[PDB]
């Protein structure tokens, strides 16, 4: 039954991910999202670095979160400055 | 003292010796009939704590998280239960906030867990279904005096 | 600060009248009461639960619904009985000793006393050291319960039938009885 | 292939894409760590910013394990349980995580599912004869 | 001997922070700061003054403010900047002589050098002779003051991106500005 997968989906998650302390941050993150402090789509994303591998089982997940597929893009090079600093003059 | 403190009056005695304080035998948390006593000590609840811990704070926060951790069945309801055995017995009495509205006053394991986890989901899924099934029959029901789909699927 | 809890204004008079009749007409609930603990607590469990939709609010309702049965056991012998109710509870142990079975408030008594229970429980969190967050769940079940003890509460705390001593809650008693009673 | 410089979890300088060793800046934070920096979007100030705890000093630090199992709100600082100091970690059962993240999903499943039907009976709320054609679909 | 304040954690992890952002992240704070250490103290001062009746306590509350505005303005040009903040301090003092104006710290500067004068307030009343009695006059009195520093941490010390708030607290260097102010 589709609810066998739900009930298991932490330990098919626990399998994959192997090492605990990997499996941790799997938590943390999960938490972020339950918390409201997380976006969905960057729960997803962030899913995706782990169980990205397994298809079968990345596919279920981003079915039962809901994710649906199809500015902020600052960069890591620049930084804004102030406002007043731009004036410095141009002849 | 004179009065008995779970019968709130004066009443005949069976006294812990290591606190002044003692109670009347009717109001005993297991019954202690008068006619059959206890060894000379009578220790009561509140003083049996004590020697039970040896008067120990860290065996105390212990014994409590040690407490917390075994009932995880019931959770919320972990420090009123480990707080409730050491406290001696008391008379129930109206508490006064429920008096104070009133005008008057006349007297004065692994698979388990999965189990648990299981049973919720599945209970949870009717209630989901059966929500949006009702907001669905009211579609129906908003056509008047028939169901648009006229049947059940 | 100090706990609030709102009893709602019906059950405010169900137990302070329920309080008087104890006192002065010495009358004693027939045990095991006609309206269980459990059934009244595990019935709580079977409806609200077809209402909750979310896996966590189905484990928060048997979660503080099962502690209450444990609660109850526990804190029966100690604080929720009276003067008068204390002489009939000793009996009891007695009566579960003769039969070596042990004995089990929950399924004898009867709703008044857990709503009693209730009552006493905003101060009893005060003893305690949980923090506020998990305090405000556990009034927060315990008002929501009270708002379903409102649909039922001419059921089996008001008197349904109450022409029958029966269906009355609480009998009269013999004045010996309250002799044995005060103890002295 | 390098590895990370807090998990240890060899990477490929091809799966994470990633030009060079950084050995020289700072630490490489593998991806497969946790956030320690949110900036949350509002949708309706245009966003919202979370950031961990800093680490105190061991003894000044109070480790809490809440009463309630559901629903705590940990505001993002954690240590995971096996099974004026209000700097406090929450500690949380692996199992509350499972039910938190569920009641989550399963709420705004429902919500969502009641906007979508609102909306088409909305349709039907603006609505002599409704000539839908209901009665036709099967 | 050695004086100890109890710095509550969540001004003690804001200034780590100020201290990041100055020295790591090279960003300083907009010197014309909307609560200014001024109304900072006007506020406390007022909000404090109706809580307590006796007054005897009124006059130590009145001058610990105002004693704080005057140390400031003195102290804040020999050791509440950091290195990169000497230049900005600079230009203020560069526009004030051709403003006609003379500069007021308490006027200009932030909530957070306020804060940083009051880390530093143990070690420079160890360095004086002073009584006892005044020794934990003070600490006692500002500890008073962090507590109620506290409670209004929210609306004083907000976490914003400077790169797009555009209202945050610290706003970043040029490259020009960092070279001379470093170099």
């Amino acid at each position: 039954i589709s609810l066998n997968e739900e009930v298991t989906f932490f330990e098919k998650a626990k399998r994959y991910i192997g090492n605990k302390h990997l499996y941790t941050e799997f938590l943390k993150i999960l938490n972020l999202y339950s918390q409201d402090i997380l976006d969905l789509d960057d729960l997803v994303e962030k899913v995706d670095f782990y169980l990205g591998s397994n298809k079968e089982l990345f596919t279920w997940f981003k079915n039962f979160v809901g994710y649906q597929e199809k500015c902020e893009a600052f960069g890591p090079s620049y930084k804004r400055l102030p406002k007043s600093d731009t004036f410095m003059p141009c002849s | 003292e004179d009065f008995c403190s779970a019968c709130n009056q004066s009443g005949s005695f069976l006294c812990c010796d290591t606190c002044p304080k003692s109670f009347h035998f009717l109001c005993l948390d297991p019954p202690i009939d008068p006619n059959n006593l206890p060894k000379g000590d009578w220790h009561c609840n509140e003083c049996k704590f004590k020697i039970f811990i040896n008067n120990s704070m860290a065996t105390l926060k212990k014994i409590e998280s040690n407490f917390i951790k075994q009932n995880n069945n019931v959770k919320i309801f972990a420090k009123l239960l480990f707080n409730i055995d050491s406290h001696n017995p008391k008379q129930f009495q109206l508490p006064n906030y429920i008096k104070e509205t009133f005008p008057a006053v006349k007297t004065g394991d692994e698979n388990s867990i999965k189990y648990d986890f299981f049973d919720k989901i599945y209970k949870s899924k009717m209630v989901q279904k059966r929500k949006l099934f009702q907001f669905q029959e009211s579609l129906i029901d908003k056509l008047v005096s028939n169901g648009s789909q006229n049947g059940n699927s | 600060p100090k706990i609030s809890l709102q009893i709602p204004i019906k059950l405010k008079s169900v137990l302070v009248d329920d309080w008087e009749y104890v006192t002065k007409d010495k009358k004693i609930c027939r045990l095991p009461a006609d309206v269980t603990v459990e059934m009244v607590l595990n019935k709580y469990e079977h409806e609200v639960s077809q209402e909750l939709e979310s896996p966590g609010s189905q484990s928060q309702l048997s979660e503080y619904c099962a502690g209450l049965k444990l609660y109850f056991d526990k804190c029966l012998g100690n604080m929720l009985l009276y003067r008068l109710e204390r002489l009939q509870y000793d009996e009891l142990l007695k009566k579960s000793s003769k039969d070596q079975k042990p004995l089990v408030p929950i399924r004898i008594y009867g709703a008044i006393h857990l709503l009693r229970l209730i009552s006493v429980l905003p101060e009893l969190i005060s003893s305690t050291t949980m923090d506020l967050q998990s305090c405000q769940l556990l009034i927060k079940q315990t008002e929501d319960f009270l708002v379903w003890l409102l649909m039922h509460v001419d059921e089996y705390f008001n008197d349904k039938d109450p022409n029958r001593s029966d269906d009355a809650l609480y009998v009269n008693t013999s004045s010996q009885y309250e002799g044995v009673a005060l103890g002295m | 292939i390098m590895t990370c410089d807090y998990c240890q979890t060899p990477w490929h300088l091809d799966c994470v894409p990633r030009a060079s060793f950084k050995n020289l800046g700072s630490k490489w934070k593998c991806p497969l760590h946790s956030p320690t920096k949110v900036y949350k979007k509002i949708h309706h100030v245009n966003y919202k910013v979370w950031k961990k705890q800093r680490l105190i000093n061991k003894k000044n630090q109070l480790y809490y394990e809440p009463l309630q199992k559901i629903g705590y709100q940990n505001n993002g600082n954690i240590q995971i349980i096996p099974t004026n100091q209000d700097f406090k970690i929450t500690q949380i059962d692996e199992n509350s995580i499972k039910y938190d993240f569920f009641d989550k999903i399963y709420k705004s499943k429902m919500v969502q599912k009641r906007k979508l039907f609102q909306f088409q009976e909305s349709l039907i709320d603006k609505l002599g004869s409704q000539n839908g054609n209901s009665e036709d679909n099967m």
